[PDB]
């Protein structure tokens, strides 16, 4: 199917106390597959998914010394954007990068990211075009003149269309099942009386991967949206993912109610009841 | 600077059962800036071992953590998760419920 | 695998 590739760094300032904390996160879709964390003991980057293991001493390496100039250049960016801001030099500011992939199910680009926070705000972003950025005020102005006068665009562009999708492409065949093939909900209806008069019927989603799923309630086949209770997708900490949906009814007429479950890894919706 | 308040759930890996090793999960989301403390509470108290996943986060920029340690529920034991953040004006303490 | 480092902003 379609697949994406992400790193998501954290730059985080701490005047006074040492040069910033530099923290990556790699992903292929939904599952982490790489950690680098500059306050760790001898920063490397480190596996976070077994099928990446089997990459070399060199792999390993070469990524390692990426992620700690990397950290140095997110000072210096810290630095200077403090200063096209004129704060103080006292706090504690956040620099936060994504950038990454999205490919067809033939393994060719359909879209490139390489996009920046400040403070928590969206600063500076790639465009859909892989050759020019979007500047969010004027201090972000003054970067992008800077990445213009370096062209900088094409150095993401040659990432983005080569390394990231060739990359991207050999972790899903190393991935395998793991990345390519949709792992299903198991799913049941749980009970719980709150009176005599009412019950809450609870539809449960567990162990699925990946994260997008679609939990409603309906009653006689008309959707319960308004009177659903809803918790966001949470990770159950191997990988997979879990939900719940929750509507309260009168005592007596659960026989009415459905949990209808839409997920990739389903062959057709599921449609669930209290048994 | 933004602000976001941090979303908390906390919950086990697998359905709880009584004497059967399983996760404690208390997973914190949405919040900015990073710097937050979650603890894992048995009875009231501090929890030793808990590790955490590598901070990571979404689209809108604000960061998610997963706390977790094993553990083995029983019908005595209370279990909870408190986390402190800068915009919070008290620590937030949310229970384990096992059919939540 | 990671991108090469950029230049600062
Ligand atoms: O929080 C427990 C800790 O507090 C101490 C005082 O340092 O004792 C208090 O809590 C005890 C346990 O509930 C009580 O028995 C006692 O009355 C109370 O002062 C420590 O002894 C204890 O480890």
């Amino acid at each position: 199917g379609s697949h994406s590739m992400r790193y998501f760094y954290t730059s985080v300032s701490r005047p006074g106390r040492g040069e910033p904390r530099f923290i990556s996160v790699g992903y292929v879709d939904d599952t982490q597959f790489v950690r680098f964390d500059s306050d760790a003991a001898s920063p490397r980057e480190e596996p976070r998914a077994p099928w990446i293991e089997q990459e070399g001493p060199e792999y390993w390496d070469r990524n390692t010394q990426i992620y700690k100039a990397q950290a140095q250049t997110d000072r210096e960016s810290l630095r200077n954007l403090r200063g096209y801001y004129n704060q103080s030099e006292a706090g504690s500011h956040t620099l936060q990068s994504m950038y990454g992939c999205d490919v067809g199910p033939d393994g060719r680009l359909l879209r490139g990211h390489d996009q920046y926070a400040y403070d928590g705000k969206d600063y500076i972003a790639l465009n859909e075009d892989l050759r020019s950025w979007t500047a969010a005020d004027t201090a972000a102005q003054i970067t992008q003149r800077k990445w213009e006068a370096a062209r900088e665009a094409e150095q993401r562009r040659a990432y983005l269309e080569g390394e990231c999708v060739e990359w991207l492409r050999r972790y899903l065949e190393n991935g395998k099942d793991k990345l390519e093939r949709a792992d299903p909900p198991k799913t049941h209806v749980t009970h719980h009386p709150i009176s005599d008069h009412e019950a809450t019927l609870r539809c449960w989603a567990l162990g699925f991967y990946p994260a997008e799923i679609t939990l409603t309630w309906q009653r006689d086949g008309e959707d319960q949206t308004q009177d659903t209770e809803l918790v966001e997708t949470r990770p159950a900490g191997d990988r997979t993912f879990q939900k719940w949906a929750a509507v309260v009814v009168p005592s007596g007429e659960e026989q009415r109610y459905t949990c209808h479950v839409q997920h990739e890894g389903l062959p057709k919706p599921l449609t669930l009841r209290w048994e | 600077m933004i602000q976001r308040t941090p979303k908390i759930q906390v919950y086990s890996r697998h359905p709880a059962e009584n004497g059967k090793s399983n996760f404690l999960n208390c997973y914190v989301s949405g919040f900015h800036p990073s710097d937050i403390e979650v603890d894992l509470l048995k009875n009231g108290e501090r929890i030793e071992k808990v590790e955490h996943s590598d901070l990571s986060f979404s689209k809108d920029w604000s960061f998610y953590l997963l706390y977790y340690t094993e553990f083995t529920p029983t019908e005595k034991d209370e279990y909870a998760c408190r986390v402190n953040h800068v915009t919070l004006s008290q620590p937030k303490i949310v229970k384990w419920d096992r059919d939540m | 695998e990671p991108r090469s480092p950029s230049h600062s902003m």
